[PDB]
């Protein structure tokens, strides 16, 4: 049964890890993770992943 | 390419294509950073000297945002053979900093254990290039993309008529005429999540290009995510 990282990714934007028995989310360089611990906020401008639209 | 579609505008800001002293593509390769371009080790044996090319989805036509860039350093991984095509995995420095801006743009590297096992299970990844449009065919003037889906390594391994190592893995299509070909080596395969785009490949070899029966053979960069780091130092 998907638990924690298996499951949707453990609502993280980006990267997913367990430990103890708990989701820990984070992103790749050039994002911070939000005040919520899940979503990944670019730092600044052309953030790596992203296709420009500018 | 074979099959797929055009890049559309912004749609493969992290291809880059490596070009001889006569201005021709031979290799592809993915921005990974303002400096650094990854590619595959047996691309830097297909020419003497070579520049980079970023910026580009029309060959024959000055779209403004192109930019060649001058190598600095060649970082070819040592345990890297022509034999078996092992290890196929190589790093630029570039002279200059790439400057970001739309269709130049870097792809982002996973973490190991999270691709594997969840970029790495999604059904497809995308592999992009200026390579030929089949294999007598010659090389696309236009940039293009092609969805190919993750093949079962066990599947590929007995597909293939040689050695399918630890550090590649298969994708693309068994008898659907879509794949990578020549030309379009060294670039990006990389996979979607949730609207942003990971390498998770880089093109290596196949036995033809769309050929029944075989796939499109990647560098599992997932392998070498200590190497690349430790390579961009
Ligand atoms: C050392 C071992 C692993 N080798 C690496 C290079 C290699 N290249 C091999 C090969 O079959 N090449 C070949 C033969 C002919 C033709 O004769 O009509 C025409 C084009 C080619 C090159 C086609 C090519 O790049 N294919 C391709 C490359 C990467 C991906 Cl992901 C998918 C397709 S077979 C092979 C095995
Ligand atoms: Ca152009
Ligand atoms: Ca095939």
């Amino acid at each position: 049964t998907r638990k924690l990282c298996s499951l949707d990714n453990g609502d993280c934007d980006q990267f997913c890890h367990e430990e103890q028995n708990s989701v820990v989310c984070s992103c790749a360089r050039g994002y911070t993770l939000a005040d919520n611990g899940k979503a990944c906020i670019p730092t600044g401008p052309y953030p790596c992943g992203k296709q420009t639209l500018e | 390419i074979v099959g797929g579609q055009e890049c559309k505008d912004g749609e493969c800001p992290w291809q880059a294509l490596l070009i001889n002293e006569e201005n021709e593509g031979f290799c592809g390769g993915t921005i990974l950073s303002e400096f650094y371009i990854l590619t595959a080790a047996h691309c830097l044996y297909q020419a003497k000297r070579f520049k980079v090319r970023v910026g580009d989805r029309n060959t024959e036509q000055e779209e403004g945002g192109e930019a060649v860039h001058e190598v600095e350093v060649v970082i070819k991984h040592n345990r890297f053979t022509k034999e078996t095509y092992d290890f196929d995995i190589a790093v630029l420095r570039l002279k200059t900093p790439i400057t970001f801006r739309m269709n130049v743009a870097p792809a982002c590297l996973p973490e190991r254990d999270w691709a594997e096992s969840t970029l790495m299970t999604q059904k497809t990844g995308i592999v992009s290039g200026f390579g030929r449009t089949h294999e007598k065919g010659r090389q696309s003037t236009r940039l293009k993309m092609l969805e190919v889906p993750y093949v079962d390594r066990n599947s590929c391994k007995l597909s293939s008529s040689f050695i399918i190592t630890q550090n590649m893995f298969c994708a693309g299509y068994d008898t659907k005429q879509e794949d990578a070909c020549q030309g379009d080596s060294g670039g990006p395969h990389v996979t979607r999540f949730k609207d942003t785009y990971f390498v998770t490949g880089i093109v290596s070899w196949g036995e033809g290009c769309a050929r029944k029966g075989k796939y499109g053979i990647y560098t599992k960069v997932t392998a070498f995510l200590k190497w690349i780091d430790r390579s961009m130092k």
